[PDB]
């Protein structure tokens, strides 16, 4: 089956420049146009370009000729984008796509993330969230606040337990002052499911990074 | 070159109605294609060549429309069908994405379930106290959540995350954080989150107490 797979994402220093790579897998890659696509945080969806499948024409976002070009290998089954001179307006994820006749992006990949920032990485520390005795029950409402991480990333979090009426929140990621990100998750469970004593597993993966775990008391 | 308007910007429907979408072009486009998107996926293709559904789209969802207007219609609203939808054209040698369209799943009016989390052993060890206020699933979206230390309004190191429309529920919820050191929360003792929403004349207030121990 179809894959395309991007890489090269992370975080970059304002002014810089970085060069993006996207695998494709499942099909001769040789035979299709192929084209990037971009989204902001919260903002809607961006053409960049495109690119003939013998490389001879490239078409591109007449404003956005001016900082990125895209080029591609046929051997090495492979799309790059390549960004100048980057500016923090330039954060979003990045995403590569096959397309297909009449200009549809028939396959798409999961896109890579570029942060546009001095500010250096940090770990997130997570934390429980747990109520005494008197303060809520049924439903038992548990958490794990996952704090002070950046950039932001993609953030697995998974739980130990899962039912009909066992339900999951995941917050999505807010910016401090700082510029350090924090988000919770929650899970909502009945009381008869996490009795006094037990706990369950919160599971945390931020972007490729080993997982980190937490085990969450049902009471304080 | 070519610009895009896709109306209403932000809809709802109720289960079971018909809605109807559109995109329009400022000239005359070579082909149109509809994806949607929700939460943390990429964009899903979802109509293309103007009316053909992509692989997995359900019956319900057609797609209409020639020289410069084109819809998108679902026939049944349902729950999971609670997303943004991007129409694109293609003009050689252009491609132009609209803004979108956020459809929202209109529901019944629901008050939100508020609970409060005191600070951890652990994060208090490092000398950090993140107080927490949890908001659920409430209807509609629109919320104004306060927070008061010993009875007087605090507004800064607070942090606020809005949930994604849920698509089983079709309620929102709400994460309100507040981060204080160790020192200025063991300085207080009582800690309330209040939460103005249209199903309620007064707050819903969720309150706790630190003293002796
Ligand atoms: C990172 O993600 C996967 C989640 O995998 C899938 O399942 C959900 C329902 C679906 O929407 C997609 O997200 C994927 O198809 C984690 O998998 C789960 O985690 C635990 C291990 O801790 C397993 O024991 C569960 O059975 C497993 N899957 C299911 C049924 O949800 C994966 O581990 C996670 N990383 C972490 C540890 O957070
Ligand atoms: C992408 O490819 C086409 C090639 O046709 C380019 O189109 C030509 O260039 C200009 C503006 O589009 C026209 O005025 C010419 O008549 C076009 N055609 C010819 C004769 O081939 C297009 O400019 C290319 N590039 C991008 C970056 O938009
Ligand atoms: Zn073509």
């Amino acid at each position: 089956e179809v894959k395309l797979l991007e890489s090269g994402g992370g975080l970059v220093q304002p002014g810089g420049s970085l060069k993006l790579s996207c695998a494709a897998s499942g099909f001769d890659f040789s035979k299709y146009w192929m084209s990037w696509v971009r989204q902001a945080p919260g903002k809607g969806l961006e053409w960049i370009g495109e690119i003939h499948p013998d490389s001879g024409t490239i078409n591109y976002t007449p404003s956005l000729k001016d900082k990125f070009i895209i080029s591609r290998d046929n051997a090495k089954n492979s799309l790059y984008l390549q960004m100048s001179k980057v500016r923090s307006e330039d954060t979003a994820l990045y995403y590569c796509a096959r397309l297909h006749y009449y200009g549809y992006n028939a396959y798409w990949g999961q896109g890579t993330l570029v942060t546009v920032s001095a500010e250096s990485a940090r770990n997130p520390t997570i934390y429980p969230l747990t109520l005494p005795p008197a303060l809520s029950s049924d439903p038992v409402i548990i958490g794990c606040l996952i704090h002070d991480y950046f950039p932001s990333g993609t953030m697995n979090v998974t739980w130990g337990k899962s039912g009909k009426d066992i339900t999951t929140v995941n917050f999505p990621p807010a910016l401090a002052s700082g510029g350090r990100y924090t988000m919770s998750n929650q899970l909502t469970l009945p009381a008869v499911e996490c009795p006094e004593g037990e706990s369950v597993k919160c599971s945390v993966q931020h972007d490729s990074n080993p997982v980190q775990e937490l085990d969450v008391n049902c009471s304080g | 070159e070519i610009v895009l308007t896709q109306s209403p910007a932000i809809t709802a429907a109720s289960l079971g109605q018909k809605v109807t979408i559109t995109c329009s072009a400022s000239s005359s486009v070579s082909s149109l294609h509809w994806y949607q998107q929700k939460s943390g996926t990429s964009p899903k293709p979802w109509i293309y060549e103007i009316s053909k559904l992509a692989s997995g789209v359900p019956a319900r969802f057609s797609g209409s429309g020639s020289g410069t207007s084109y819809s998108l219609t679902i026939n049944t609203m349902e729950a999971e069908d609670a997303a943004i939808y991007y129409c694109q054209q293609w003009t050689y040698p252009l491609i132009t994405f609209g803004a979108g369209t956020k459809l929202e799943l209109k529901r019944a009016d629901a008050a939100p379930t508020v609970s409060i989390f005191p600070p951890s052993s652990e994060q208090l060890t490092s000398g950090g106290a993140s107080v927490v206020c949890f908001l659920n699933n409430f209807y509609p979206k629109d919320i104004n959540v306060k927070w008061k230390i010993d009875g007087s309004e605090r507004q800064n190191g607070v942090l606020n995350s809005w949930t994604d429309q849920d698509s089983k529920d079709s309620t929102y919820s709400m994460s309100s954080t507040l981060t204080l050191t160790k020192d200025e929360y063991e300085r207080h003792n009582s800690y309330t989150c209040e939460a103005t929403h249209k199903t309620s004349t007064s707050p819903i207030v969720k309150s706790f107490n630190r003293n002796e121990c």
